[PDB]
């Protein structure tokens, strides 16, 4: 009959086979993971391939519905997200050819040798607390020059095997494979480009500038003092004393660049030791602040078959934190939990990701998936940011009752949020609009090394301690980069990450500022929050979106308000010293 | 009134409640089982107080009422299904259980019972033995068993008689294993109906009955129904045990 009416048919045929292939998949990856042993392999390799068989046939069946005639716009979704080609439409002779350059890649960053000292944590413990101007210049240097030398001629291939896997597919670049997740149509009102995504990420990082360039010359202030003539007031920052290898993360500039030296903060470490907090309180605790704002209770399964505590030396295992959702109504988490503040943070995110995974039970099979690729990672940050504000650890047993706390401590706080939080915005912004100019063509293949470090003086204020020729390939260290990984989900997330948490903290009607909201024993607020959980990928994101902030664009006001204090402090502490830099000054 | 009875008939065999609850080997829901107690005096207390089971629903019958009932003859439809599709066997309700598998009718005068049983019939690596029908042209008249294994014509072209594409297998089988969710979890259930014609009643109990009297104004209960009046030899009701006519007359 109707195409529509035989599709509903075949999608009922594919759901009842594909649960049960899925979840003996994925307890056979737990029981690898849990017990790292033999023979496990070997029953992992078995089921993921059998898995990947069925799906490879199943979508080959696909194809023969023509998708113009299916007008439901569900049914749409789960053909679409089944009749994609994917890598297959390559050739035969260049498909082994690909995978073996992903496979030497892969192998070529994994195991490097600088001598003889690997990457960790041989590398990562030099670069991140030697405190020695030269010590952490040839760690950086040796990195640079070996694992970044042995990936350039591969790079160039990659490039182009992937740029025209998919040029065959539609698309006109990889980039544009890439980018289009965040991708509605059909939908009146609700649409949403490929060409948008560009847009919207350049409007929002023109916003933001400010309190970075400010940030930025705090942090040059305060590294003049340890690096006593090596740094210039007008110049950038030197790219091996960010604090990290690849300058990502500013966090371990904390230990220098603190405001307010002498006040220390929440640590309740010891609060948990005395009074013997046995690994698994902490969850229970997660427990009933999830109970508490509104959700429903933890599925009885998951306090027998979950892993909550290194088994000990007879059973090694892998584990690090995550939550899995096998399917057939099972979830578990896997933590090596131990008695500290941070297994306490880490408890609440995973447990928010859990209760992400319980909502859209109901949905298909295709459709038990974030809205987009940057709605997991919000949804299990904002729990954790509402689980360490001072308010609700004095509601917890611990932190002793008085406390009364002063601005001087939220100073300290928000500043080591903000190297963590705004610091990398930048990279992440200039790495994953490096990769979509190299993909596109713009950057000829003689400028893959000279158009980088003018990428970073314009957008970062980075320079490099020594000039890198056309040879080098510098981006090609980074993990994400050499193991074929998307960028600009890090970008989102940080983003909604607080628009999620400003609709929720103003439907609880906290008043005050937000860096202390809290959201426990606000019952509204977690009937808004499921009322988006709920949906999966069924809705396009802009539609859950507007379920939970009220807009159908990403926007950045919020995450301004958060640092409102931070910035301010930091606009009446600059005035002595420079705002903003100059890319003349290198150090060579 | 002077004195009161009720009359029922004279039956003590125990009906086998024993054996539709406690079966060794239940069936596939698709091809369901039907057992008829019939000549059998029956408590249901118990059974209502035995506290096992996860549903306990009844429906045109009060749950106290019905172990003081006469009827001509009880039914009893016993299968497995998850714990999910439970909600289906219900009068009104549509899905792949109440479509295809087991239908109900509206009005329903019996009482559906459901209780887990994931530790008898689940085990590690799956149970696939039952079955349950997953494509047909149309639905199920009320207590209707369609055990084909027709080839589902799904579209335009003839099948011929074997599968591939677009011509799919209607029998799907589930997949139970120890692991898995409630809502994924074998639930064992028991349908019992009651019906009720112009024979002589069969099912009937628990209660004693009394003496009979005449020529008094005396209340009466035959059978389950109330009265009060005169009850003469021969508005005639008929005397259980002895199977007599017996005639009323107001007093
Ligand atoms: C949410 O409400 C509950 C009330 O059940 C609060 O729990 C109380 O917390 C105080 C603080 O230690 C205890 O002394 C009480 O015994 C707790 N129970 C009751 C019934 O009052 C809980 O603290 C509230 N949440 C927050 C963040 O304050
Ligand atoms: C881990 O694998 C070994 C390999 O046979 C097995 O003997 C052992 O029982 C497994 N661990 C557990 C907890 O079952
Ligand atoms: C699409 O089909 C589903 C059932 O498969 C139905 O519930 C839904 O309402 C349909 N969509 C529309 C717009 O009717
Ligand atoms: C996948 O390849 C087949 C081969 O002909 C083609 O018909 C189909 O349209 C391709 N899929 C997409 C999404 O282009
Ligand atoms: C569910 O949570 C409520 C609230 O804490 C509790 O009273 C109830 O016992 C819980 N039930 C289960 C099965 O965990
Ligand atoms: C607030 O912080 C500033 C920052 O130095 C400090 O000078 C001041 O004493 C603090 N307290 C008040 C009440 O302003
Ligand atoms: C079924 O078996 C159980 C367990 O032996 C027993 O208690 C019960 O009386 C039996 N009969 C019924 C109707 O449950
Ligand atoms: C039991 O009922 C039968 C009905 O046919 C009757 O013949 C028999 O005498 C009765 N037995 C008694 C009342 O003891
Ligand atoms: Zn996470």
């Amino acid at each position: 009959s109707t195409i529509e009416e035989q599709a509903k048919t075949f999608l009922d045929k594919f759901n009842h086979e594909a649960e049960d292939l899925f979840y003996q998949s994925s307890l056979a990856s737990w029981n690898y993971n849990t017990n790292i042993t033999e023979e496990n392999v070997q029953n992992m390799n078995n089921a993921g391939d059998k898995w990947s068989a069925f799906l490879k046939e199943q979508s080959t069946l696909a194809q023969m519905y023509p998708l113009q005639e299916i007008q439901n716009l569900t049914v749409k979704l789960q053909l679409q997200a089944l009749q994609q080609n994917g890598s297959s439409v390559l050739s035969e002779d260049k498909s082994k050819r690909l995978n073996t350059i992903l496979n030497t890649m892969s192998t070529i960053y994994s195991t490097g040798k600088v001598c003889c000292l690997l990457l960790e944590p041989g590398l990562n413990e030099i670069m991140a607390n030697s405190l020695d101007y030269n010590e952490r210049l040839w760690a950086w240097e040796s990195w640079r020059s070996e694992v970044g030398k042995q990936l350039r001629p591969l790079y160039e291939e990659y490039v182009v095997l992937k740029n025209e896997m998919a040029r065959a597919n539609h698309y006109e670049d990889y980039g544009d494979y890439w980018r289009g997740d965040y991708e509605v149509n059909g939908v009146d009102g609700y649409d949403y480009s490929r060409g948008q995504l560009i847009e919207d990420v350049e409007h929002t990082f023109e916003e933001i500038k400010p309190l970075y360039e400010h940030l930025h010359a705090y942090v040059r202030a305060k590294l003049m003092n340890a690096y006593p003539s090596y740094i210039s007031p007008i110049g950038c920052l030197p790219a091996h004393l960010l604090g990290d290898m690849w300058g990502r993360f500013w966090t371990n500039l904390y230990s220098l660049t603190v405001p307010f030296g002498q006040k220390p903060n929440i640590d309740v470490t010891d609060a948990m030791v005395d009074q013997a907090w046995d690994a698994q309180r902490i969850f229970k605790e997660a427990e009933k602040f999830f109970v508490s704002v509104g959700l429903p209770n933890m599925t009885q399964g998951f306090w027998e078959n979950s892993m909550l505590t290194d088994p000990g030396n007879v059973q090694k295992a892998v584990c690090h934190p995550t939550a899995w959702d096998l399917g057939k109504g099972d979830f578990r988490i896997l933590m090596c939990t131990k008695v500290t503040m941070d297994d306490f943070l880490t408890a609440h995110h995973e447990m928010g990701h859990i209760q992400y995974d319980m909502a859209y039970a109901a949905q298909p099979f295709l459709l038990r998936n974030g809205a987009n690729e940057g709605f997991h990672e919000a949804v299990g940050e904002i729990m954790s940011l509402s689980a360490a504000t001072p308010k609700h650890l004095k509601s917890i047993g611990l932190l002793s009752p008085d406390f009364q706390e002063d601005n001087e401590t939220e100073i300290n706080f928000l500043l080591k949020q903000a190297l963590t939080i705004v610091g990398t915005l930048p990279f992440t912004y200039m790495l994953e609009k490096w990769r979509w100019m190299v993909f596109k063509g713009e950057i000829p293949k003689d400028q893959w090394m000279k158009k980088w470090w003018e990428m970073k003086r314009e957008i970062v204020g980075v320079v490099e301690p020594v000039p890198h020729d056309e040879t080098y390939c510098d981006p090609a260290s980074l993990f994400h980069v050499s193991n074929d990984y998307s960028f600009i989900r890090y970008y989102t997330r940080t983003l909604y990450q607080f628009q999620f948490q400003e609709a929720l903290c103003q439907a609880a009607k906290h008043e005050g500022p937000l860096h202390k909201c809290d959201i426990s024993n606000s019952t509204e607020a977690g009937q808004k929050l499921f009322n988006m959980l709920r949906l999966g990928k069924s809705e396009p994101w802009t539609l859950a979106l507007e379920n939970v902030v009220g807009a159908k664009n990403m926007n950045v006001r919020p995450l301004l308000n958060y640092f409102e204090p931070l910035f301010t402090w930091l606009k009446d502490q600059n005035k002595n010293s420079f705002v903003g830099w100059s890319t003349d000054w290198s150090p060579y | 009134p002077t004195e009161s009875i009720v009359r029922f008939p004279n039956i003590t065999n125990l009906c086998p409640f024993g054996e539709v609850f406690n079966a060794t080997r239940f069936a596939s829901v698709y091809a369901w089982n039907r057992k008829r107690i019939s000549n059998c005096v029956a408590d249901y207390s118990v059974l209502y107080n035995s506290a096992s089971f996860s549903t306990f629903k009844c429906y045109g019958v009060s749950p106290t009422k019905l172990n003081d009932l006469c009827f001509t003859n009880v039914y009893a439809d016993s299968f497995v299904i998850r714990g999910d599709e439970v909600r289906q066997i219900a009068p009104g309700q549509t899905g792949k259980i109440a479509d295809y598998n087991y239908k109900l009718p509206d009005d329903f005068t019996g009482c559906v019972i459901a209780w887990n049983s994931n530790n008898l019939d689940s085990k590690v690596g799956g149970n696939y033995n039952y079955l349950y029908r997953l494509f047909r042209k149309s639905n199920l008249k009320p207590f209707e068993r369609d055990i084909s294994t027709e080839i589902y014509q799904a579209g335009s072209t003839p099948c011929n008689g074997v599968e591939g594409f677009n011509c799919y297998f209607p029998l799907q089988s589930y997949g139970f294993q120890p692991t898995n969710g409630v809502g994924y979890q074998p639930y064992r259930v028991v349908v019992l109906s009651f019906e009720l014609l112009h024979a002589p009643a069969t099912v009937c109990g628990p209660k004693k009955s009394t003496n009979l009297v005449k020529n008094k104004c005396v209340n009466f209960n035959f059978n389950g129904l109330t009265g009060t009046g005169v009850l003469t030899e021969s508005d005639a009701v008929r005397d259980p045990q002895t199977l007599e006519i017996l005639d009323i007359t107001p007093c």
